[PDB]
């Protein structure tokens, strides 16, 4: 067949409910990381060296929360702020390389 | 051993036993508290509200931040 | 590792304003090797905190109140970093902090 059958929102409830530690624990790393980059976009200074040391940062840190994260399979940021740091941690080394989730995110 | 152990904050016995505004109102410090032994044993977040470990993640998702980021080869102190 | 830290009061050289500040820190692991190049540190209101005289385990819970004599604790749970918030119950007996049995 073709990849990733998701039976989105066939499961008893949604994907939209609480029901495990580790469930709670990445929800912490995933708002931290929102209000830290609702805040940290909104920075002020706003040179946007995305050439000069700003990807040092955005690849650091999308590494080292899967080095601090426990379910570390695959994940990306794509941005022009594609500017894609799309790092999957393969065994120990985050595959890093540059859809309708995209076409989602304009339309809300 | 604690009942000996009240005797131990001249003006904070209101903000000790009473956590009042006796001690905090009126009541000259001039030094700030501390629980390194006030506490329990050591409670270590072990016994632990919640609260702790929101903390601990928050704190540990930005050191691991900034560990692998100045961990980053040629470290350029470009401040 | 990090730092664990103490409870404060808002005062080096000042009355201690309202709050009682629990502290974490951590020293930066610096970057073939490590060493200590920075530190940083945060300091929370641990005056807000509910804490526990009759619990099993807690903030040095100590239910010197109500041990045997009819007794009970039925303590004040949660409003914050106070004491004398442990009440206690005098099991099936009189009650003239007195706790009693009956005739």
């Amino acid at each position: 067949s073709g990849r990733y059958e998701l039976a989105g929102l066939p499961g008893k409830w949604p994907a939209l409910a609480s029901a495990h530690p580790s469930l709670h624990r990445a929800l912490d790393t995933l708002t931290h990381a929102t209000n830290f980059l609702n805040v940290m976009l909104q920075s002020n200074k706003s040179r946007e060296q995305n050439l000069q040391d700003d990807l040092d940062w955005y690849q650091a840190l999308v590494w080292s929360l899967l080095e601090g994260e426990p379910s570390i399979s695959r994940a990306a940021i794509t941005f022009s702020t594609q500017v894609f740091l799309q790092a999957t941690r393969e065994e120990s080394r985050i595959l890093l390389q540059d859809p309708h989730l995209a076409n989602a995110t304009l339309e809300t | 051993a604690q009942k000996l152990a009240e005797e131990v904050p001249m003006d904070v016995a209101s903000y000790l036993y009473t956590g009042d505004s006796h001690q905090l109102k009126r009541a000259n410090c001039s030094g700030r508290y501390e629980l390194a032994g006030l506490p329990g044993k050591w409670p270590a977040l072990a016994s632990a509200h919640p609260s702790l470990h929101r903390a601990l993640d928050t704190l540990t998702h930005a050191t691991n931040f900034l560990n692998v980021m100045l961990q980053s080869n040629k470290s350029r102190e470009q401040n | 590792h990090f730092k664990w830290s103490p409870p404060y009061l808002e005062c080096e050289n000042g009355s201690y304003k309202p709050g009682w500040l629990v502290t974490l820190s951590s020293a930066i692991y610096g970057l073939l090797v490590p060493e200590f190049r920075g530190v940083m540190k945060v300091d929370i209101n641990l005056q807000k905190v509910d804490i526990d005289q009759c619990s099993s385990d807690g903030w040095f819970s100590g239910t010197h109140k109500c041990h045997l004599n009819n007794s009970e604790c039925m303590p004040i749970k949660g409003l914050g970093f106070v004491l004398g918030a442990y009440e206690c119950i005098c099991k099936a007996g009189f009650y003239h902090y007195v706790c009693l049995p009956c005739r």
